[PDB]
């Protein structure tokens, strides 16, 4: 038999709990083409007006 | 204490009726025989003993200055330079001080001959001054024929010829080395100035380059009395400098005012547009084109003076008013103004050839009003960059007004910035 409705009683019986979290595990709430486009933020220069490398 | 309205006793008169014999019966070459007969220790003493500040764009004092060009002994023959070229745009004293009175100039170089120790002047008209250039030909042409300037003037051994020089519609005529390197051949590029000074190499000759102005206060001091003019104006500027009101006025005049006199005052003597300081918005600018322009809060209080107007943070060199109304654009104006020094710049520094034509390109952008808020305060910056690292005083000269749109002002930009950026977007 390979009904998943009766092996799910006989690995949960086998030394711990399962069910939850599969071994293969890639079904739901993986993200193919990750995003939309997206913009890297810039860090304390960039925004002109006191950025010398005197003081950096 | 206070600045005298106008004074009945002006060094300069010369305006409704003088030609060649009517500067004789005005009241100039009276003590010319006496002045030549004179030493350079009582010339030159004189001079330095009254105070007379630089009637030119730069706010350097004359007495000091006229003293390094003595000459104890030297191989090379000294030479005497007249920079008569007009300088910032307001300042119109070129064209008042040489077209209706020539020989008040012409008398300063023949007092300024025996002093300084000079075999030939040179009178520096600009390009763009031809009418001016016929009517100082012409004064020079009588004074030749009549005896008084080459091989033997007013009885003394010094013998020096003043000739007329013209140049070609040229703003870097100004620096004391601009204008002897024009007239040297080479291009209108100004000369290092803290290794050679005006005193080591000038036409290959140890000179002293004047304003106009200024050599028209030298034959002032040595026939009338020294205290005459020392006594009018203030402690540390002394001498009645021609300010002329321009801009946006109901009767633009240029007046001999006296020295340290009060800018709202100075408009009321003149007849201004709207008011002297109450309806029209007070941007009025203190200089030509060189200084910063003055808020409409500190602007009667302060007074037109040499030194005094330097403590207010707007140094007045150039000495001309340029009044802007609360109709006319701030922005627009002086963005027009540093284009003019994009016009002008030289091209030596690059911090000007590749600053200033870099500054105006961001300055058209703040007229249509496409800048981000921060770029006003980057600005700021640039221009500290630019004032302290040049040849000429040009760097200078388009640091200080860029500066004046920072200061005072602000919310004036911020929202021309905010309305076009909303609108556009
Ligand atoms: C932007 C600028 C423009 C100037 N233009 C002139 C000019 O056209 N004629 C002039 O005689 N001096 C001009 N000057 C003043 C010069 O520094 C001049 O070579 C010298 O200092 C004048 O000396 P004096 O004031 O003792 O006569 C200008 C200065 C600056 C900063
Ligand atoms: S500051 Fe500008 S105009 Fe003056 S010498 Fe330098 S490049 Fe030329």
């Amino acid at each position: 038999a390979s009904a998943t409705r009766f092996i799910q009683w006989l690995r949960n019986w086998a030394s711990g709990r399962d069910l939850q979290a599969k071994l293969q595990l890639r079904y739901q709430e993986i993200s193919k083409r990750t995003q939309p486009p997206p913009k890297l933020p810039v860090g304390p220069s960039h925004k002109l007006s006191n950025n010398y490398y005197c003081t950096r | 204490s206070l600045k005298d309205e106008d004074r009945i006793f002006t060094n300069l008169y010369g305006r409704h009726d003088w030609r060649l014999k009517g500067a004789q019966s005005r009241g100039d070459w009276y003590k010319t025989k006496e002045i030549l007969l004179k030493g350079p220790d009582w010339i030159l003493g004189e001079v330095k003993t009254s105070g007379l500040r630089g009637r030119g764009g730069a706010g350097f004092p004359t007495g000091l200055k006229w003293s390094f060009m003595n000459k104890p002994s030297d191989g090379r023959p000294k030479y005497l330079v007249v920079n008569a070229d007009e300088g910032e745009p307001g300042t119109c004293k070129d064209r008042e001080i040489i077209r209706h009175d020539p020989h008040k100039l012409v008398e300063g170089c023949l007092v300024g001959g025996r002093a300084m120790g000079a075999r030939a002047a040179y009178i520096y008209i600009r390009g763009e001054f031809y009418n001016e250039a016929s009517n100082l030909q012409v004064a020079i042409r009588e004074a030749y024929e009549a005896g008084l300037i080459g091989k033997n003037a007013c009885g003394s051994g010094y013998d020096f010829d003043v000739f007329v020089v013209r140049g070609a519609g040229a703003y870097i005529c100004g620096e004391e080395t601009a204008l002897i390197e024009s007239i040297e051949g080479k291009q209108g590029k100004p000369r290092l100035k803290p290794p050679f000074p005006a005193d080591v190499g000038v036409f290959g000759c140890p000179t002293t380059v004047a304003n106009v102005e200024t050599v028209a206060v030298s034959p002032t001091i040595c026939r009338r009395g020294g205290a005459w003019f020392a006594s009018f104006g203030r402690e540390r500027n002394s001498g009645t400098k021609l300010f002329n009101i321009s801009g946006h006025v109901n009767n633009p005049c240029t007046v001999e005012e006296e020295m340290s006199v009060p800018l709202k005052e100075l408009i009321e003597k003149h007849a201004g547009g709207v008011t002297g300081g109450w309806d029209n918005l007070l941007a009025v600018i203190p200089g030509g084109s060189s200084t910063p322009l003055i808020p409409k809060s500190v602007c009667e209080t302060v007074l037109m003076d040499f030194d005094a107007l330097i403590q207010a943070q707007t140094g007045l060199g150039t000495a001309a008013v340029i009044v802007m109304d609360r109709s006319t654009d701030i922005v627009k104006a002086i963005a027009r103004l540093i284009e003019f020094y994009k016009h002008e710049s030289c091209g030596q520094c690059t911090p000007c050839r590749e600053g200033v034509d870099w500054m105006n390109k961001v300055m058209a952008r703040f007229v249509r009003g496409d800048a981000r808020p921060a770029e006003i305060d980057s600005l700021w910056e640039i221009s500290k960059q630019i004032e302290g690292h040049t040849i000429c005083a040009l760097g200078d000269g388009a640091a200080w007004p860029v500066q004046g749109l920072i200061r005072h002002f602000r919310p004036e930009l911020e929202e021309r910035m905010q309305q076009f950026a909303q609108q556009h977007q």
